[PDB]
RNA sequence: GUCUCCGUAGUGUAGCGGUUAUCACGUUCGCCUAACACGCGAAAGGUCCUCGGUUCGAAACCGGGCGGAAACACCA
RNA sequence: GGAAGGGCACCACCAGGAGUGGAGCCUGCGGCUUAAUUUGACUCAACACGGGAAACCUCACCCGGCCCGGACACGGACAGGAUUGACAGAUUGAUAGCUCUUUCUCGAUUCCGUGGGUGGUGGUGCAUGGCCGUUCUUAGUUGGUGGAGCGAUUUGUCUGGUU
RNA sequence: UCAAAGUUUAGG
């Protein structure tokens, strides 16, 4: 189901923050990341030779923890026989918190999403940049390979590299050796390798599209010999597949030799689309603001008050912004009140008196706000949309608007 | 390579009928920065161009339409001769006045053309984008405003104005044609110019 | 050091002396009437039950 | 499309109708070593590709399934 | 030094014994498990070691609760008694006056700052002392003065035989 | 009167 997916993507969220907060002593800590592919065994001598050389650590504080953090991964890895699909993340060591509570800890998940990221380290803190850095990049892109030879299908997470499926053909050869048959059999030959280019664009509507709208952000034709440029072009190919089409890559080898061939040459190109649908969502927000329209909001003092009221549509937000919502709670009275500071506001503020009774009004702990948007953006008005400070219309949202806006559901007045 | 110019039409600028409008429609002021500044009382709402972003917001906001941001060359920045105030008028440039050469002047009103002949006649001192006279020369050096400048501030030049308005100066002088010649006769040439 | 919420702290006791306490009275001004009853071995006045205030002897007729 | 052959522990292969399915590697567990490697001693592990048939009995013999791989596709 | 001379030790070998390793259990340790399964030591030189055979205590660990044993000062606090110590009955594991209703009490204790202590089987043995252990149970180690070397150093403290 | 014997923290 999409809702349990949903909820177990927000667990390791979750479980990645408190990992990253962690802290420890020296280099006690593990960092072990193992990919799908991988043999346990191998990592297994891994983990041996490093209980070897840890042997050999001058400084005492250091060397017992690491060993005893070796020793564990060791024992949590003899319980699976495989690396599983999806690969392991392996976060072993002995933080030291509050109440100085010197606590051993190990968590072992194999991660949602496959990863392709080996890692071996041990340090002060845990290193889940790996891991913060895919669960960013949820946005796959198809890959389609043409060939005489025959063709190959599969796709690309910013880490990953799947095949979805290939085949391969008995194509007819290039002449004919009689005068009169050259032109039939000339004839002949395009409609057998039209037939293919078909087959592969019927094929790409079975694996690529997902409930009449395909999955994959973009889609990559790479090949030789204008086979893609057939394909490309083509009135057989499906035009809702046909307008994800960003490169038709010239790649030397075919299949999966040439799938990261094909890769490698795409990549400026896949990494711009983020950037591209960036400028286009800023730049629809922007157009409501160039004209009369009305149909926007921008700051928290505005931008949320929409959001309770008649809801957003699209609720631009800005990563960095920083903006945070504290809980302020009353001694006495038991009188509360939540609001949204900014850095210089949430630091230090003598206004939290609470005045008319006359106390001191706590600011009980916060969360902050990127955060609490997509905690509950399904539950108002929704389209929580992260955007960037790089375009061009970015940099006006983030610098000028204060990284934070939306595009309305209509017309909404506003005053003070 | 461009910049803003932030400009308020001081007779249309009323601050306490709108009361404030301005602040409460700018995305600077409403994350919470020195971008415009009003109050309810004291006149003319005031502008930084540089903390503004040229949205144009403020401008549709503003119930008379007393404002305007439009965009400059960020070049002619360095060759300010005159701004009278912030949110003003902003002119870059004077013509180059040559002795006995008749120099002719063309372009529409309301660029500078008035404030240029009022500072060559040596009414008003270049501010030159401040808002003085050795600072003035090195400023126009090189060149033949330097030479112009100098003869003014020493040699007292008679700064005599041709009026655009005709149709004001029968209500102030009396008399008749011959007797208010007569009157401002220096050269003696009533005839021939007659 | 995370105090948990609904547990809390538990206050201790504060007294409250009310001024000077009286257990007489002024009869035929030289006499005097005493107000509260006493220990045989000021045994207090208990909703109910008669209370000793030292020597911890209680009392209460039914 | 034709004809051919091959689908066996994790990997590569043996296997003459009645086998504990052979060998090597890999795996785990001891020992040796300060440790590792090598080394020594032990152990565990086959849906014998899939289904049906013949057979007292089929991993094999026979049929079809799903895969895989060579050769042919010439005279105009 | 998988270089060469000597000479030695059952924590070396030989010749042998008794064995351990195989079995069951006792017990130490590592792992997993758990609220907690407290901890130190991992080659000889860690692991029936800590004198460590823990029911309670020990006891640190965990989950619950009381108590201060918070010296002394400076002050504030001084009596319209500052505000130590209390059978109920509800509650509680408790016959903890721990808390709520009420008793009444030492009567100069208190409570609050600040300075400041105190305590600590809390951390650090890579901050130390003392104490053990080991290198290292072998025959080794040193300066004075003299001699040799610019000097670090050497010689003495040695070919040989002997123990 | 000559078998085989490779390696050795980044973590101070
Ligand atoms: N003394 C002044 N104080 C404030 N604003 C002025 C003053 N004089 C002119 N302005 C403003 O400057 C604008 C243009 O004036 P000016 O530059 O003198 O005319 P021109 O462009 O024809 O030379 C006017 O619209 C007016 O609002
Ligand atoms: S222009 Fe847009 S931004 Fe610059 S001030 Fe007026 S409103 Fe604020
Ligand atoms: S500018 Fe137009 S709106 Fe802003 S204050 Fe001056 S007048 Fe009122
Ligand atoms: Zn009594």
């Amino acid at each position: 189901s999409a809702a349990d997916r949903n909820v177990e993507i927000w667990k390791i969220k979750k479980l990645i923050k408190s990992l990253e907060a962690a802290r420890g002593n020296g280099t006690s800590m593990i960092s072990l990341i193992i990919p799908p592919k991988d043999q346990i065994s191998r990592v297994a001598k891994m983990l041996a030779d490093e209980f070897g050389t840890a042997s050999n650590i001058k400084s005492r504080v250091n060397r017992l923890s690491v060993l005893g953090a070796i020793t564990s991964v060791q024992q949590r890895l003899k319980l699976y026989n495989k690396v599983p699909p999806n690969g392991l993340v392996v976060y072993c060591g002995t933080i030291v918190t509050e109440e100085g509570k010197e606590k051993k800890v190990n968590i072992d998940f194999e991660p949602f999403k496959p990863i392709n990221t080996s890692l071996y380290l041990c340090d002060n803190k845990f290193h889940t940049e790996a891991l913060t850095a895919l669960l960013s990049d949820d946005s796959k892109f198809g890959f389609i390979v043409i060939d005489g030879s025959g063709a190959l299908f599969g796709t690309l997470q910013g880490n990953t590299r799947e095949v979805l499926h290939k085949f391969t053909v008995d194509l007819p050869k290039k002449h004919g050796r009689a005068a009169q048959s050259a032109l039939r059999f000339a004839r002949l030959r395009m409609e057998k390798r039209h037939n293919y280019v078909r087959k592969v664009a019927e094929t790409a509507v079975q694996l690529f599209i997902s409930g009449d709208k395909v999955n994959v952000a973009g889609l990559v034709l790479a090949g030789s010999a204008d086979f893609k440029t057939e394909l490309s072009q083509s009135d057989m190919f499906d035009q809702r597949l046909q307008s994800k089409v960003l490169k038709l890559v010239d790649i030397s080898y075919g299949g999966e030799n040439g799938f990261n061939q094909a890769i490698e040459l795409s990549t400026e190109v896949l990494s711009n689309v983020k950037f591209i649908q960036e400028k286009k969502l800023i730049g629809r927000y922007f157009d409501e603001i160039s004209q009369d329209t009305g149909k926007y909001c921008f700051g928290v003092e505005d931008t949320l008050k929409a959001l309770e009221m008649g809801a957003v549509e699209i609720l631009i937000v800005y990563e960095n912004l920083d903006i945070m919502r504290y809980v302020l709670h009353c001694q006495g009275t038991e009188e509360e009140k939540i609001l949204y500071l900014t850095p210089e506001q949430e630091k230090d503020k003598s206004h939290f008196t609470d005045k008319e009774t006359g106390q001191e009004h706590e600011l009980i702990e916060s969360m902050p706000l990127l955060e609490w948007f997509a905690n509950n953006y399904k539950k108002f008005g929704a389209t929580l949309e992260i955007v960037t400070d790089k375009s061009q219309e970015g940099s006006q949202f983030v610098k000028g608007f204060g990284g934070i806006g939306g595009i309305l559901r209509y017309r909404v007045d506003f005053q003070g | 390579k461009l910049t803003r110019i932030a400009i308020v039409n001081h007779d249309k600028c009323k601050p306490k009928k709108c009361r404030q409008e301005c602040k409460k429609s700018c995305p600077v002021v409403r994350m919470g920065k020195l971008c415009i500044e009003v109050t309810p009382q004291s006149k003319i709402a005031w502008i930084s161009e540089t903390l503004c972003i040229g949205c144009g917001i403020c401008i549709k906001k503003c119930p008379f339409g007393a404002l305007s941001i439009v965009n400059l060359p960020s070049n002619l920045e360095k060759e300010t001769t005159h701004r009278y105030c912030a949110n003003a008028f902003k002119l870059h440039r004077l013509p180059i006045p040559r002795p006995g050469e008749v120099l002719g002047l063309v372009g529409t009103n309301g660029i500078g053309k008035s404030t240029a002949l009022k500072i060559l006649a040596g009414k008003q001192k270049p501010n030159l984008g401040k808002y003085d006279w050795q600072e003035i020369l090195t400023y126009f050096r090189g060149s033949e405003l330097q030479n112009y400048f100098t003869k003014i501030l020493e040699d007292d030049l008679k700064a005599i104005i041709k009026p655009q308005y005709v149709d004001q100066i029968p209500k102030a002088a009396k008399g008749t044609v011959g007797s208010i010649l007569d009157r401002k006769d220096e050269t003696k040439t009533q005839a021939i110019v007659c | 050091k995370s105090y948990t919420t609904p547990k809390k702290n538990k206050h201790k006791r504060k007294k409250v002396k009310l001024a000077v306490l009286k257990y007489y009275k002024v009869d035929e001004n030289g006499k005097i009437s005493r107000l509260r009853r006493e220990c045989p071995s000021f045994m207090a006045s208990h909703f109910d039950r008669h209370y000793c205030g030292k020597c911890c002897l209680t009392y209460c007729f039914n």
